[PDB]
């Protein structure tokens, strides 16, 4: 059926459904677990790597990538889309700076990026396909600690604790059952770690897992490996 | 369910060069066998109320299908003209053996039920049975160790080592396929099978399951499923399963509805709604890519052995065992073949060497030589654009 | 054609004749030839020698001859043809024009000749296969063999 | 440059190099061989059969049989008794292949007991009427009932929540409860297509509803509804659903229906045009110009996209149902039901099994389990592990992704 | 053909044979380079010289001494070996002084080598002196044939019409992988005592190349213990003598030799290796059975014989050894001994306090309990056999019947004069009983092992020169042969005194006393004419039985060897069971037992199956018993599962369900710690231990209705002195 209708981002089907925003929906799937959550003390954020074998060094797998001093990234898809997403956020991140002398919040941030991430075919902009790739903002603003998923499809939503990737309907439940609001940035971290390590196929051991957090104090802190095997 | 029947195979002598422990051996091999015929000849040639009862028996006896058995002396049955008849039971039958579908036995002029015939199987399956032991076994099968531990797993082990899988609740698998390029071993895998089994063993060709009389072709696959699953914890050999299994398509034919009518048969047998008793069945096939999902499902085919072209290793093991019979010349390395990177098969392998000993025999000469072996690869070998890449 | 007379007698002849020899060097008996050639260079002529120098049974299948309309005839047809040679052994069955009896072997389902291909794969097995055949040598012509089939 | 074996050259050949041992070896083998054939034609056959009594249980002086015999009935249903001409009834009989006679009554007690179509008895020369038979049930009719309920329960069917509860629905509900559809006045639907991509437990879920089923189910076998015979498939069509209707309430569960009709359009297929016809006998009684009674059906079939609309039509097939590649609390369902029975520690973890197992079918998930079995057999340990079933998900599931992080 | 040059070839020969005699003979001799030529068949002067071979070998028939007659004999004898000329002229050529073979071709060799073998076939014992010159020759060949690696053909005329050992003796070194496994073979394989030739030839080749644990196991092919201590001499490495110690067991420092040879410590090994994956757990019948997946005496006799074949040997009674009702008989005291065999240390506690105990079921039982859990075990300090020589010396059954079994479990496989002296004397058994003189042939012959000795042999022939009519053919008095048969093993032709000296026995009787000794001598070995006469004498029908089963026996135990031959023998005993006899019938599952006893292949395991739901009772437990045999020692699957099937279909059938879990028990037997094998080296020797015990088993079970169903049982605990570790 789905044979002339899914072949095109514009090109409705019979439902009212977008299949190539479905399929980077999909696509999304296919990542690295990733889960962050905002609690009152700041932001936390960790990720599982996928490290092939030896001789791929750390820092080419980037699953977490600062954004300004008051954000982190999480990244869940294909990573030159990634990439490109999170070089639209820096731009405007610091655009906004530069124009109003201001941290943007999250919200613009997101909102702005989702801005980018809609323009699939629309002819006054340039893609052809939907940035498949779902991310985690997490920062911040004046409002407190805040965190913001955005999907494929260009909405973004607050999450007061998500997690994205692979293991996403396999920890949604967890993360369900654990989270409560009035959480301290260490309950965090550890029910993070371990969710990850249940819905991970490799022992975690503190180089196959990255953690950061954002906190109203200090900037967004990448975990360090004494730091790592601490945590573990 | 009558039970297994295999085949009958003389013991093999472990020799091949040839040698006096061969001669030997050979000679153990014909002494027993002369023994048995003694035996026979001598016992069945040194060494009446039942014969005038199979006399009053009607000596051209009919065959009938029962239908609808009434009362205890008084069976309905059939003939082959589509007429049937109220027939009288005599006191000759077992009883109990006649079934509605039952290919029965009657007299020629009462036209009484004399017989059951528990023995009617179609003969376009009983010539498919395997009786002969074809003398390949897991020895000539160079490499492949992979292919052969699974195949071995699939088959083998549920039969000669029932606990392991009891231990554990799990089954063993029913199905498996081998595909793969023109020559690999596909069906060396296959006779091996048949030589180390103590299963039945049934021959099946895709083109012998087209049948020309409409719906016969899904009758004809009932019977083989049906004779495997009576006549023993066998296994079913279907060679060139492309010759049925492409994809289903919409189709505007006959013959392309009747050929799916056959497959779709098929897997109704392979995994239907009843069951499948211990009927193992090993396909085969040259590409993978043209079958229906519905063959291919982990269902009916649990296991899939690609056999692609052999590896270095595996190439020079197979030169071994094809050349292992031959009078090598010293000055041979058999190495120069396995170096090149060239698309060689087994086949292509038993080809070269056969070659080989071919240039030879017109050089005059019985025992293979370098050069013999570099115009047997030359003559033998049947058949991306240079600087596209690099 | 010297030299093909001599390759062509060499694998017909020669084991029929004289399976002794290829018993003694070891190698596997040979069992099929197949020609190639633009229209009019032999190819069926050498064929026709061959039955007249043969004291063995020659028989035809020539053409489009395997090819009938009714389904499950091919297959058949192509057995019973083996099962003839088998019984009339030693024999030598030509085909002429394989590529008409057997090509590449396309796609199926709605476009694909898949009748001719099922013929083609019952012969497949017959000449190589499960118990495999003893005396019957197959010589098969084509004018091209590029399409003809890989399996074959 | 070529040379070919002549006179002296190939006895030489054979002769010259060659083992003094090896015309003896030779000649046994030959030898070994042909007393191969002799034995196998002194023996190899069987007395068979034939089904022979054991003894005490015959009878001698069976002339009586052989004295009267040969009732050549079974081909006798009266199709018009003549209108009985008040006396001297004069019925007739047909024969069905062979021809349509007149006939009497002979030694009959009661010759009234023959109701204008009671399959009465017939004598060769003579037809006159002896015995009357009751009605025709087919042999294929009768055994194509599924009368050994299979062994699989609503508790394996795993991963189909929404499908089983509509089938349920569908099948039994009205059935072992009918208060509530009359009650409410909606008439329960009769006629489901169960559907999906090959293997997802179609035919799993039809045995747990035979196997659940206080009522007459009909298995009916795809194969036997495409015979030689033209109008021979519409008869067993039609013979199929006459026992149904004598049934006090049935499931019919038509599979691989694909094979029994398609579209309708002929072009070449005016020569299979049979199955085409029994496809239309089938559709003109699962409903038409009569009240088709307590019969449901659940057809399956892997492509419901070559079949005909008019067996699609929901006047015939009222709740077409989906089976879906099961998600991932379905895959954990699979997964777990699968490994129940197996000799697997008391820590693996299921769901991340499930994870790994994207958009597979639940056939595929048996396969991971039995392969998780097989490995650990291989490695020869009597538990197997989390790490055999991740070595058995790789060897299946997916039998390099550096740009999908 | 015939190119141009081929053709002046051919003329120039043309020419050399129609044309003094020098240029003659150098070109023609010369022309044998053809042959020499390292690459080429079909010698070209070969087959060219074809017309002109009746002129040269006319010529040289007319040819007289000189310059010529020399060198043209190398022509006319290659020539020849292409066609006729035999070895007059082959030998007047080497006359000719051309042994060398260096001029010519290995093709040549080899035919020069057939030659000599066929005109040694075409001789006889006269014109010897014929032969001195052929030895010559054959020693100038195998180094020839040592050099281009045919060691296959110099073995060939080695073992050519008889034995040789100057070869194999210059065999040189660290090549001698072929001459021993080959040999090896062909010795497994030789019909005749040549055999024997061929076994201490390779045991020569091991012993000129100091390294013999093969000679080791040779040792036993070669019945000659004489040989056995010739091996044991040298022993010139404490290291190996240690190995070559525990395998004689098995089958300077001297304070841990004798005690190796013993055995003292396989006990401590066998626990060490049960450790080793241990399973040792006192268990229950119905584990073993599986009765909850479907209280006789008979159960009792059943679960005692399960549960013993299953913890033999592990060290784990009287409580449960009451329940006996009549055939309640010590079954499960020696089931209790056995389960503790090879446990003197607490096997002389146990069986003290239950000796000390009631009637003779009681302290039988404790007797053969000492002799059971001694069979495989020796000591200086001697167990048991104090207790065996004081107590039950009175006439009767029961006691002496179980005391002579214990003693022959102590020491069999002995040969030790004390307890020969023991039990020759108290074999005199008209006083006693009957079951009693048959037991005591038992213990005898099961010593014996093979010894020839010729004071038992007396003792057996004297006691069946002691005959009553009725008695003889009546039952339980066959032993008397199976005694002789274990006293004689294996010894060839030097039987023809014993079976004259046995011709008076009456006619009815003594079919089954030639056919026993008859097996019991040559077996193993695999002779062609022996097994046809067993094939006879099973053939000839009779409108005797026990004389065909004792056939049957035979032809099992002879092809009990070869491969090869095992299976054509299971094509036989198809045969015989589907044309046979009732007894022939019964018979064939022995055969069929001893053929693959612990080794359950699936051809066997069908054909019992198919065999097993008979109308004889009497066939059912034999097949029945075949499949607890061929599974004995091996827990094989799908046998339990069947038998099980089996069983049910035989609810009802007390004898068929008491054999059948007999059979389970055999199946589960040892938990694979221990097999019923004969042949315990390279499958290659038969063991004269355990042989006698599985012996006297299927000659037991020849007639299972009367003994087994009858007064005695001890069969099952003979069978258990065959049995033998796996580990
Ligand atoms: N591993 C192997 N060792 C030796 N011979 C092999 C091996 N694999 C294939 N062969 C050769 O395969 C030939 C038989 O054909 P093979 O089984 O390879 O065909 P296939 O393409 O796999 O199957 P099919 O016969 O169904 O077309 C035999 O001549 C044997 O020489
Ligand atoms: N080398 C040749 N020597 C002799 N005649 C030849 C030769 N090549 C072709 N011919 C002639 O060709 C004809 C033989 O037909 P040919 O064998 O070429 O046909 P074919 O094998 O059936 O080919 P195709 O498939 O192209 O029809 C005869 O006229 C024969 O004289
Ligand atoms: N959702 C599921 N729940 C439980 N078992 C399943 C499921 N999906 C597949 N299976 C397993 O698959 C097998 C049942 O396959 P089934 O016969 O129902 O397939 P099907 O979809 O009808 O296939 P086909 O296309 O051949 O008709 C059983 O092993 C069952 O365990
Ligand atoms: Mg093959
Ligand atoms: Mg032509
Ligand atoms: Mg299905």
């Amino acid at each position: 059926t789905r044979s002339e209708y899914d072949r095109g981002v514009n090109t409705f089907s019979p439902e009212g459904r977008l299949f190539q925003v479905e399929y980077a929906i999909e696509a999304i799937k296919l990542g690295s677990t990733a889960i962050g959550i905002q609690t009152s003390e700041g932001v936390c954020l960790a990720v599982e790597k996928r490290i092939t074998s030896p001789l791929m060094e750390p820092s080419s797998i980037e699953k977490i990538v600062e954004i300004d001093a008051h954000i982190g990234c999480a990244m869940s898809g294909l990573i030159a889309d990634a990439k490109t997403l999170i070089d639209k956020a820096r731009v405007e991140t610091q655009n906004h700076w530069f124009t109003y002398n201001e941290t943007m919040t999250v919200e613009s941030v997101t909102q702005a990026v989702s801005n980018l991430a809609l323009q699939f075919g629309e002819e006054d902009a340039a893609m052809s396909r939907p940035f498949g790739v779902a991310l985690l903002f997490g920062g911040v603003d004046e409002k407190g600690p805040q965190l913001f998923h955005m999907d494929p499809s260009g909405t973004f939503v607050q999450c007061d604790a998500r997690a994205i990737g692979s293991a996403s309907e396999g920890a949604q439940s967890s993360l369900q059952e654990v989270y409560h609001k009035s959480m301290t940035l260490k309950e965090a971290i550890k029910s993070s770690l371990i969710i990850l390590k249940q819905v991970m196929e490799e022992k975690l051991n503190a180089t196959n897992i990255e953690l950061a957090t954002v906190q109203p104090g200090q900037n967004f802190h990448m975990f360090t490996k004494e730091e790592l095997e601490e945590v573990i | 369910t009558k039970g297994p029947d295999a085949a009958s195979k003389l013991p093999l002598v472990t020799p091949h060069t040839q040698c006096r422990l061969k001669l030997l051996k050979l000679e153990r091999i014909k002494d027993y066998l002369l023994m048995e015929e003694e035996f026979i000849r001598n016992q069945e040639q040194m060494k009446e109320e039942r014969s005038k009862v199979d006399d009053l028996r009607g000596t051209p006896m009919s065959v009938g299908t029962l239908e609808e058995i009434i009362d205890d002396n008084h069976a309905i049955v059939s003939t082959s003209v589509g007429s049937e008849h109220y027939v009288s039971i005599l006191s000759f039958v077992d009883k109990d053996l006649l079934e509605p579908g039952c290919s029965v036995l009657l007299n020629h002029k009462v036209h009484a039920v004399i017989g059951v015939l528990m023995d009617d199987t179609d003969p376009l399956v009983t010539v498919m049975k395997v009786e002969k032991a074809p003398q390949e076994t897991y020895a000539d099968i160079g490499g492949l160790d992979n292919q052969i531990q699974e195949i071995k797993e699939s088959v083998e082990l549920p039969l000669t080592h029932p606990e392991y899988y009891e231990e554990m609740g799990i089954k063993p698998p029913k199905g498996v396929i081998l595909y793969g390029p023109p020559g690999t071993g596909k069906t060396l895998l296959a006779k091996a099978v048949a030589n180390q089994t103590s299963a039945t063993f049934l021959r099946v060709v895709g083109s012998e399951l087209i049948q020309k009389y409409l719906g016969d072709g899904p009758k004809l696959v009932r019977e083989l499923f049906r004779v495997a699953e009576e006549h023993a914890p066998s296994i079913v050999f279907i060679d060139e399963i492309d010759a049925i299994g492409t994809k289903r398509y919409d189709s505007n034919s006959g013959g392309e509805r009747e050929i799916q009518r056959t497959m779709l048969e098929l897997l109704n047998q392979l995994d239907g709604f009843d069951s499948r008793g211990d009927v193992k069945v090993i396909m085969a096939t040259n590409r993978i890519e043209t079958l229906d999902p519905a063959l291919i499902r982990p269902g009916r085919i649990d296991r899939k052995i690609e056999f692609p072209l052999p590896d270095e290793k595996t190439k020079k093991r197979i030169f071994q065992i094809h050349t292992s019979r031959m009078t090598l010349a010293d000055d041979v390395t058999l190495d120069d073949l396995i170096m090149a990177k060239d698309d060689l098969s087994g086949a292509d392998i038993k080809a070269i060497c056969t070659e080989a000993g071919l240039m030879a025999l017109r050089e005059r000469r019985m025992k293979v030589t370098n050069e013999d072996f570099k115009k047997s690869k030359e003559n033998v070998l049947y058949k991306t654009p240079e600087g596209l890449y690099l | 054609l010297d030299k093909q007379i001599k390759e062509i007698k060499e694998v017909i002849e020669l084991p029929v004749k004289h399976p002794e020899l290829f018993e003694a060097l070891g190698i596997a008996q040979p069992k099929g030839v197949l020609l190639y050639g633009p229209p009019g260079t032999g190819k069926t002529l050498l064929a026709r020698a061959v039955a007249h120098h043969t004291d063995c049974t020659f028989i035809r299948v020539s053409g489009s001859e395997l090819v009938q309309k009714f389904i499950g005839e091919g297959a058949r047809m192509v057995r019973e043809l083996f099962v003839m040679a088998r019984e009339h052994a030693p024999s030598i069955i030509f085909m002429d024009e394989i590529d008409s009896i057997g090509s590449s072997r396309l796609e199926g389902g709605s476009g694909g000749d898949s009748e001719v291909q099922r013929t083609m794969l019952e012969l497949l097995n017959q000449l190589d296969g499960f118990e495999a055949t003893k005396n019957i040598k197959v010589i098969m012509a084509t004018n091209r063999i590029d399409i003809l089939d890989s399996a074959l | 440059p070529i040379r070919a074996l002549d006179e002296g050259d190939i006895a030489l050949l054979k002769t010259y190099g060659q083992s003094t041992y090896s015309r003896q070896i030779k000649q046994v083998e030959d030898d070994i061989q042909q007393l191969l054939k002799k034995i196998n034609e002194l023996t190899g056959i069987k007395e068979s059969d034939t089904g022979l009594a054991p003894p005490a249980l015959w009878d001698l002086a069976a002339d009586k049989q052989t004295l009267q015999s040969e009732q050549p009935l079974q081909v006798a249903r009266c199709t018009k008794i003549i209108n009985a001409d008040s006396e001297d009834p004069k019925y007739i009989i047909n024969v069905k292949q062979f021809a349509k006679f007149v006939v009497d009554l002979s030694d009959q007690v009661a010759p009234t007991d023959i109701e204008e179509g009671m399959r009465v008895g017939v004598d060769r020369n003579k037809y006159q009427i002896h015995i009357p038979l009751p009605p025709k049930i087919d042999p294929t009719v009768t055994m194509m009932q599924v009368e050994e309920k299979p062994d699989v329960t609503y508790s394996d069917v795993g991963g189909c929540k929404e499908q089983i509860e509509k089938l349920r629905e569908v099948v039994e509900t009205p059935l072992l409860h009918p208060e509530r559809f009359v009650n409410l006045g909606i008439e329960p639907p009769k006629g489901v297509l169960l559907f999906g991509p090959p293997g997802t437990g179609k035919t799993l879920c039809a045995r747990a509803v035979a196997n659940r089923t206080d009522a007459c189910f009909i298995r009916v076998i795809g194969s036997e509804l495409v015979q030689k015979y033209v109008g021979e498939g519409a008869r067993m069509v039609r013979e199929l659903f006459e026992m149904a209707r004598t049934k006090k309430a049935c499931l019919i569960f038509f599979d691989e229906i694909d094979a029994i009709g398609g579209a309708r359009f002929d072009d070449g297929a005016g020569g299979d045009n049979e199955v085409q016809r029994t496809m239309l006998e089938l559709i003109n009684q699962l409903d038409g110009f009569d009240p088709r009674g307590n019969i449901k059906v659940l057809m399956a079939t892997n492509r419901p996209d070559t079949l005909d609309p008019a067996l699609m039509r929901p006047g015939r097939l009222d709740r077409k149902i989906e089976f879906s590649l099961p998600d991932l609390e379905g895959r954990t369902h699979i997964f777990k039901i699968h490994a129940r029975s197996m000799s697997v520690e008391r820590d693996i973890r299921f769901e991340l099994l499930a994870r790994l197992c994207p958009n597979s079918t639940g056939a595929e998930i048996r396969s991971v389990c039995t392969e998780a079995g097989m490995f650990a057999i291989r490695a020869r340990r009597k538990i197997a592990t989390e790490k055999d079933f991740l070595e058995a998900v790789n060897k299946v599931i997916k039998s390099r992704y550096m740009t999908y992080n | 053909e015939l190119s141009e040059e081929d053709k002046q070839l051919q003329d120039e020969l043309e020419m050399l044979v129609e044309r003094l005699y020098r240029p003659a003979l150098e070109e023609l001799r010369r022309q044998i380079r053809s042959s020499t030529t390292s690459m080429t068949s079909v010698p070209k002067p070969l087959k060219f010289l074809r017309p002109h071979y009746g002129k040269l070998k006319e010529i040289y028939e007319n040819m007289a001494p000189g310059e010529n007659k020399r060198f043209a004999a190398d022509i006319i004898s290659v020539l020849a070996m292409t066609m006729s000329g035999e070895r007059e002229c082959l030998k007047y050529r080497l006359v000719g002084s051309q042994e060398e073979l260096a001029s010519w071709g290995h093709e040549y060799v080899r035919h020069l080598a057939g030659e000599v073998a066929k005109e040694w076939q075409e001789l006889d014992d006269a014109e010897k002196v014929q032969r001195e010159p052929l030895l010559t020759l054959v020693k100038e060949i195998v180094p020839y044939n040592m050099a281009h690696n045919a060691e296959h053909e110099a073995c060939d005329l080695l073992m050519e019409i008889e034995q040789v050992d100057m070869l194999e003796k210059d065999i040189d070194e660290n090549a001698y992988a072929k001459v021993c496994l080959y040999l090896t073979s062909c010795v497994n394989y030789v019909p005749e005592p040549e055999n024997s030739a061929l076994l201490r030839c390779a045991l020569g080749v091991f012993r000129k190349f100091s390294r013999f644990p093969e000679a080791l196991r040779l040792a036993l092919m070669l019945n000659d213990m004489e040989l056995v201590e010739d091996i044991f001499t040298s022993c010139k490495d404490v290291v190996v003598q240690k190995q070559m110690a525990f395998m004689l067991g098995r089958h300077e420092e001297y304070e841990d030799l004798t005690e190796i040879m013993s055995n003292v410590q396989l006990n401590s090994n066998f626990l060490a290796l049960a450790r080793e994956l241990d399973i040792m757990e006192p268990k229950v019948p119905d584990d073993i059975y599986k009765t909850h997946l479907e209280d006789s005496a008979r159960m009792n006799l059943a679960s005692s014989f399960v549960n013993g074949f299953v913890n033999a040997a592990f060290g784990q009674g009287n409580k449960w050894l009451y329940k006996n009702k009549d055939h309640g008989m010590l079954s499960a005291a020696a089931s209790l001994g056995m389960i503790l065999l090879w446990d003197v240390d607490g096997g002389l506690t146990q069986i003290d306090k239950y000796l000390y105990s009631s009637e003779d079921y009681i302290k039988s039982g404790a007797l053969l309990a000492c002799g059971i859990v001694n069979s495989g075990v020796r000591n200086e300090c001697d167990p048991a056999l104090a207790l065996l020589s004081d107590y039950v010396l009175h006439n009767s059954n029961t006691m002496r019947l179980g005391s002579i079994f214990g003693l022959g479990l102590a020491y069999a496989g002995s040969n030790r004069e004390d307890v020969l002296t023991l039990l020759l004397p108290v074999m005199g058994d008209s006083k006693s009983s009957m079951e009693v003189a048959g037991v005591t042939a038992l213990a005898c012959g099961m010593i014996a092992v093979g010894s020839c000795n010729g004071d038992v042999t007396s003792t057996i022939l004297q006691t069946i020169m002691e005959k009553s009519e009725t008695e003889l053919k009546d039952t339980y008095a066959r032993w008397l042969p199976l005694g002789l048969g274990l006293n004689h093993l294996g010894k060839g032709e030097a039987i023809e005194a014993i079976l004259a000296a046995l011709e008076v026995v009456s006619e009815p009787f003594r079919s089954f006393a030639n056919t026993l000794v008859d097996v019991c001598a040559y077996a193993g070995s695999g002779n062609v004419l022996k097994v046809q006469q067993l094939l006879h004498i099973c053939s000839e029908h009779f409108d005797m039985g026990a004389h065909q089963g004792v056939a049957v026996l035979g032809i099992a135990l002879i092809a009990m060897g070869e491969e090869i031959g095992a299976e054509m023998a299971l094509r036989t005993f198809g045969h015989l069971l589907r044309y046979g006899e009732p007894t022939l019938r019964r018979a064939v599952p022995l055969a069929l037992a001893l053929i693959s006893v612990s080794n359950p292949r699936l051809n066997i395991l069908d054909t019992l199956s198919k065999f097993s739901h008979d109308a004889d009772p009497e066939v059912s437990y034999n097949s029945i018993f075949a499949m607890g045999m061929v599974g004995s020692g091996t827990n094989n699957a799908r046998l339990a599962a069947m038998l099980r099937q089996l069983a049910q279909y035989h609810a009802k059938d007390p004898n068929n369900l008491f054999m059948v879990r007999l059979a389970q028990g055999l199946t589960h037997l040892g938990k694979g710690t221990l097999t019923l094998c004969p042949y315990h080296s390279d499958r290659q020797l038969m063991s004269q231990v355990a042989v006698a015990g599985l012996l006297t088993v299927l000659v037991s079970f020849l007639d299972v209705r009367n003994i087994i169903l009858g007064k005695s049982h001890y069969v099952l605990y003979g069978l258990v002195a065959a049995m033998q570790p796996r580990m």
